[PDB]
């Protein structure tokens, strides 16, 4: 009765060899739990990777429709539903995720209630319905008992640090996570291991440890086939080369862009950094979003205007942005641009202070180079990057 | 700006 069961029953009467093929793909010892899954409603595999690996290799193009149907039909009190919630969150399938959260909050199993409550906190935080301070308050209010939700509560805040351009807390949060403590759920452990890897990759990218950054991103790319992890992995590798190597940076951004086909949210990340890359290297720029009101997007239009030596038009557009709320990292770039336009040392010092505040050891190079060009002590500038 | 995501 669940779409995937119907699909597999249909394909099985046409082809008898599919039992053995699905058994090895699902990591099963023998074809028996497969028979059970197809016949007795309610049967769920011991490991959720069983259903994902069957869906991925047999119905590559119907994953979302099939998975959405599987998940909405699951008993919310079970390990399966708990894994489906992780699956949905990891892929950013928000319709699947919000409906599981709704029904997991209400039910009477303590573990599923906990998973519901923590993922809701993560969702409310990504959407700006709450801020870090309420998140932390809600996490403690929960008195979490599982190792997993303890770990996921640390990652939750790391994701917020990452999009608010506040990178200092993140290595500190990372160090509080130990994955071998998660015992029952093998799938959840795998998913987390991969989440951590891109997280780690970002941490190193901001610490300017560029070799380790690419190590962890590649580690993620090698072991996953979930679109979300591919996207951010390639995003990260490309940013790691933004200042060293134009071609390597372009190529990873294009690889990532191909993996993002038909998901406008993921595409936007690449368009933005391709915009920046081409502005920074002063190459022709097919990527600028000229009618976005987003601070990052207006910054790109200004940076382009600077390269076309239109310093007057650039200054007016930049004053318009002083009106707008920006995070510390965005102020970093803001003051860098003010400097290129105005040739004032002051603008560059501010830029360094903001990149220090947000602890972006990567971007700090830009205003530092500029200060060295205007006669500031080079030895001291070296000590600032230490 | 540079954008990031994990």
């Amino acid at each position: 009765m669940e779409l995937i069961r119907i699909a597999m029953k249909k394909d099985l009467e046409n082809d008898n060899s599919l039992m053995n093929k699905w058994a090895t793909v699902a990591g099963l010892k023998n074809p028996n739990p497969l028979y059970d899954f197809l016949n007795h409603d309610g049967k769920t595999f011991n490991e959720f990777s069983s259903i994902v690996n069957i869906v991925k290799s047999q119905y590559p193009d119907r994953e979302y429709e099939l998975m959405k149907d599987y998940c909405l039909n699951l008993d919310v009190k079970t390990k399966a539903a708990r894994s489906a919630l992780e699956y949905a969150d990891a892929n950013m399938f928000f319709e699947i995720e919000d409906a599981l959260i709704d029904s997991m909050i209400s039910c009477s199993n303590m573990k599923s209630k906990e998973y519901g409550k923590v993922y809701k906190i993560h969702r409310e935080l990504s959407k700006g319905e709450i801020d870090v301070f309420e998140a932390s308050a809600n996490i403690g209010k929960q008195r979490i008992k599982t190792a997993e939700m303890n770990i996921f509560s640390k990652m939750l805040l790391m994701y917020d640090c990452l999009n608010k351009g506040n990178f200092a807390p993140m290595m500190l949060l990372f160090q509080q996570i130990d994955l071998s403590e998660i015992k029952e759920n093998r799938y959840l452990k795998n998913s987390f291991e991969t989440r951590i890897n891109v997280l780690l990759s970002n941490i190193y990218l901001n610490e300017n440890n560029l070799e380790l950054c690419r190590e962890y991103a590649q580690k993620a790319i090698s072991s996953t086939d979930t679109q979300r992890f591919l996207v951010f992995s390639y995003l990260t590798i490309g940013t790691s080369y933004i200042f060293s190597d134009f071609n390597l940076s372009k190529q990873n951004y294009l690889i990532g862009l191909k993996f993002a086909k038909g998901n406008p949210g993921f595409e936007e990340f690449f368009k933005r950094n391709l915009s920046f890359l081409n502005n920074f290297w002063n190459k022709e720029n097919e990527w600028i979003n000229y009618d976005s009101d987003a601070v990052t997007d207006m910054q790109e239009v200004i940076f382009e205007l600077i390269n076309h030596k239109e310093l007057s038009k650039a200054l007016q557009l930049l004053n318009k942005l002083e009106e707008r709320d920006q995070n510390e990292n965005e102020l970093g770039f803001h003051y860098y641009l003010k400097g290129l336009i105005t040739n004032e040392k002051e603008a560059f010092f501010k830029s360094v202070e903001y990149f220090k505040a947000s602890q972006d050891k990567l971007s700090i190079k830009m205003p530092l180079i500029q200060l060295e060009k205007m006669g500031e002590n080079p030895r001291l500038l070296k000590i600032i990057t230490m | 700006g540079i954008v990031r995501g994990a």
